[PDB]
């Protein structure tokens, strides 16, 4: 369960926003999870392409990160990949 | 009107001269995600110039100003600076700083995606014509 | 190598900012890379804790992200980890 491991989906920066009810409940057992995991960066890509920072707050010391992974419109499944990713991006807004 | 923007630094210089625009943000600066500069020359449409991410600090520039313009912000204060070197007559325009609140990685380049706006600052690049202004 | 794969370190949104010349040249062969890579998130963690977005720009369609990783203050090597990460964050500003 995504909620137990990484918290509730929400509009805050402290909160993750990815995942509909199926993906939250099933997690990696979601049918199309491998099609999503392929876009996750490797260790080298993460620290190589992302813009990294450091903040010392009352809650602790945080390694901040942000970046952009180019999707290949050339991939035959590009349209399906975009649809799949959009299905889970900010899906919490339509939750009961 | 949760966020207020204070802009300054415009002036009249010769071609090749330098200026520094400043945009100080006040109020609920926490919601700011991107700060950008737009410009409008006489008889022309508003054009995107540069932008910076409020948190990470990534910068963006239009092609015509790359290398000559540099936007920056020290993370602790809420004032952003636009250093303008090697100014050309095509840079003569009214400059506007703006902020938004929706998180995106890439800074938007259209005015409608920004929510708060500062006062326009006039920038004029003149070919040996500031002399008359100096006298007056 | 890091420069060849991801590009030069810089302040622009199209560039990364992590890595000194030693890490840039050696990459995964850098002596202290495993100690840095441990903070890189796994695929499930990346999509679970980050704010994900789909951004279509003139350059193309991009899968974007932002987040923060809390460093364990009870970790015995917490102080060395901060030094090593800060050793590479925005180090390009000190490049000659």
């Amino acid at each position: 369960n995504v909620t137990q491991a990484f918290g509730r989906r929400g509009p805050e920066q402290t909160q993750g926003n990815f995942g509909d009810q199926e993906l939250i409940r099933q997690g990696t057992d979601y049918k199309h999870w491998p099609q999503i995991a392929q876009f996750a960066p490797s260790a080298s890509a993460f620290f190589g392409m992302s813009r990294i920072g450091m903040e010392v707050t009352p809650s602790g010391t945080w390694l901040t990160y942000t970046g952009a992974i180019k999707l290949d419109d050339k991939d035959p499944n590009f349209k399906d990949q975009v649809i799949l990713l959009n299905k889970h991006i900010d899906a919490y807004k339509t939750f009961p | 009107a949760e966020v207020q923007l204070q802009a300054s630094g415009g002036g009249l210089v010769q071609a090749g001269g330098s200026l520094r625009l400043s945009c100080a943000a006040s109020g609920r600066t926490d919601s700011t995600q991107h700060m950008a500069w737009f410009r409008q020359a006489p008889g022309k449409e508003r054009e995107f110039v540069t932008a910076i991410q409020w948190r990470g600090g990534g910068t963006s520039y239009t092609d015509s100003v790359k290398g000559r313009f540099t936007i920056s912000r020290d993370n602790a204060k809420n004032t952003v600076y636009l250093e303008m070197n090697s100014l050309k007559p095509e840079d003569t325009a009214v400059y506007y700083c703006a902020t938004n609140t929706r998180w995106t990685y890439f800074s938007p380049t259209v005015p409608d995606r920004y929510d708060y706006w500062g006062q326009g600052t006039q920038v004029t690049v003149s070919s040996a014509a500031a002399l008359e202004h100096h006298h007056h």
